[PDB]
């Protein structure tokens, strides 16, 4: 129970509306698709496990990417350069000790040069106007967690898992605000582990009712159901580790009782 | 980019360090006076330093009268310039120049009031400063003071973890940090401000430690060795030691003799051991100590 807790939620709710990517940017892109993007993010998830980076770093880099692609035409063979630069910036902003550029060149199979990565860092920064402190699903989950009765590490791990998956698929998740994705991931995880639902305290905090969360919820539930069939698997693998209580192995309900 | 640099006329070098250099300068077209912070990039060719990333990104969210304004960023191929408003002096040098007279108590009060306002704004915007020391507090002739240097600052929508290297200098470091706590909280900034309040009042640093263990024992010797009642958990904390000397709390009116009851109360609450009990910037602003606050102008020996 923090001091500026309320003022912060309100501020993040403001900033998430301003850092919002262009919903339908992918189709105005000449060369890349939602699928290529999904492959890219799944790759970065992998990259974060390799260098033991925070989950917030991953969410931030994805925010940077969607925003850059919101305004810049990118070609297939340069897409991963954008993604690598986003991760580098994300690490510098969020990590205590970021990996060195040499590592970021290495993890690309020398498809790009140290020089290319550094120039792209400049161009990403220019395109984003140095606005790196973006609101993420994680930030809203952290806020929501304080409202656990009691805390359940399983519920927390599972909500993280659901939020992380939502990064992978620009459709349908680009059209939902982080605070909303967070709301759905929290309820779904809560319902699965404990059979409880979106608490009254959070309805007062957020203004979100289970009703308003519904559309994102139905989408998220499907993504949880079809999760093991999905072409991208790095996240599910990450989350069967004991560090996350194996929540990527829990069986989802077959229906949410709405 | 280079059009922009040629519109500046360098006046004089006003600061230098591991970070780079700071020049006072003039806009040749508008006449605006300005501070140019120059960061060399070819020194590690590791790209834009993390310290500029955080300062630039965070500072351009924070618009407040007691936070230094970042005016512009100019990025050439080998240099990075941040353009800031200019202020005449910093608190370290002003305290030093005031050694014989002391800083008048009404000016001390105004300064602390302003610093808390700036810090409240930071915190209510999920920014931790993390390096509040007299040298990063800037002042002008009209009587304002502003938080500066956000190179170690951090957004905390997600909780911020402890780094050994990236820390407040020793004299202003909170006890939780010395004792090895996991996360920073806003409480660590309030601790720093409390140390500075005391130094302004007494003309000496509150806790001038030689090392981490010495810094702790100086705090313990003044404030009392904390116990489980004072601070639930202390004995559990990583770097706590059962072999610690058990000092009694010193009489607080003998630690800051020039202060009245209201001042003593405020500083007690700013130096509370338990981070959760330590007063917040917003709540400190309501303390009766600020009943009568005014805005005096300093004698700047410029
Ligand atoms: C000459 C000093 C007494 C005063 C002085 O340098 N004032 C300033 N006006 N504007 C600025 C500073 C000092 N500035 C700084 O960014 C410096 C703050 C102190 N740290 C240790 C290095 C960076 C900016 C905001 C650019």
């Amino acid at each position: 129970v923090p001091d500026y807790h309320e003022d912060i939620h309100t501020y993040l709710r403001e900033m998430e509306v301003k850092c919002k990517p262009k919903v339908g940017y992918m189709k105005k892109q000449p060369d890349i698709t939602n699928s290529m993007r999904a492959i890219l993010v799944d790759w970065l998830v992998e990259v974060g496990e390799e260098y033991k980076l925070q989950n917030e770093t991953l969410h931030l880099a994805v925010n940077y990417i969607d925003r850059f692609l919101s305004s810049m035409s990118v070609l297939r063979g340069k897409l991963q350069l954008v993604g690598t630069a986003a991760m580098l910036l994300a690490s510098k902003f969020e990590e205590i000790y970021p990996p060195e550029v040499a590592e970021f060149v290495y993890i690309t199979d020398d498809t790009y040069t140290k020089k290319q990565v550094l120039r792209m860092e400049h161009l990403v920064l220019k395109v984003l106007t140095f606005d790196l402190a973006a609101p993420t699903v994680n930030q809203f989950l952290t806020q929501y967690f304080l409202h656990q009765q009691p805390a359940n590490c399983k519920v927390e791990s599972l909500a993280m898992f659901l939020g992380e998956l939502s990064l992978i698929d620009a459709d349908p998740y680009l059209k939902y605000l982080p605070s909303v994705i967070a709301g759905a991931a929290f309820h779904l995880a809560l319902y699965t582990v404990t059979g409880q639902s979106w608490p009254e305290s959070l309805i007062r905090k957020t203004g979100y009712t289970l009703e308003s969360l519904k559309p994102c919820l139905m989408d998220l539930h499907q993504t949880y159901l079809k999760a093991p069939q999905h072409a991208q698997q790095s996240i599910r693998e990450k989350y069967k580790n004991s560090k996350y209580h194996g929540v990527s192995l829990l069986n989802p309900p077959e229906t949410l009782n709405l | 980019p280079l059009v922009d640099m040629e519109n500046f006329q360098k006046v004089e070098k006003i600061g230098e360090g591991t970070y780079g250099v700071v020049y006072k300068a003039r806009n040749k077209l508008t006449g605006e006076v300005v501070a140019l912070k120059k960061i060399r990039l070819d020194t590690e060719t590791e790209g834009v330093p993390s310290t500029a990333i955080r300062e630039i990104s965070l500072l351009k969210e924070l618009n407040h009268p007691n936070i230094v304004k970042l005016l512009d960023v100019i990025h050439t191929e080998n240099k990075l310039y941040l353009v800031f408003e200019f202020l005449h002096q910093d608190l370290k040098k002003f305290m030093d120049a005031s050694a014989l007279t002391g800083i008048p108590l009404p000016l001390i009060k105004s300064y602390l009031f302003q610093l808390l306002q700036g810090l409240a704004f930071c915190h209510s915007h999920r920014v931790l400063h993390r390096d509040l020391k007299p040298q990063n507090l800037l002042i002008n002739t009209e009587g304002a003071i502003k938080l500066a240097d956000f190179g170690l600052a951090r957004a905390f929508g997600v909780p911020v973890r402890t780094y050994t290297h990236e820390v407040v200098t020793l004299w202003y470091r909170a006890p939780e940090i010395l004792l090895g706590c996991k996360y920073y909280s806003t409480a660590v900034d309030i601790w720093s401000l409390g140390c500075i309040f005391a130094e302004m009042v007494t003309r000496r640093a509150l806790f001038p430690g030689d090392s981490e263990i010495d810094q702790l024992f100086r705090i313990f010797r003044t404030l009392g060795t904390p116990d489980e009642v004072v601070w639930p958990g202390v004995t559990s904390m990583p770097d706590y030691k059962p072999s610690f000397p058990k000092w009694a709390r010193q009489d607080f009116s003998k630690v800051v003799p020039p202060l009245d009851e209201d001042g003593r109360s405020l500083l007690s609450q700013m130096l509370h051991y338990d981070p959760n009990k330590r007063i917040s910037a917003k709540a400190a602003l309501a303390h009766p100590f600020f009943q009568d606050v005014t805005k005096p102008v300093p004698h700047l020996r410029l």
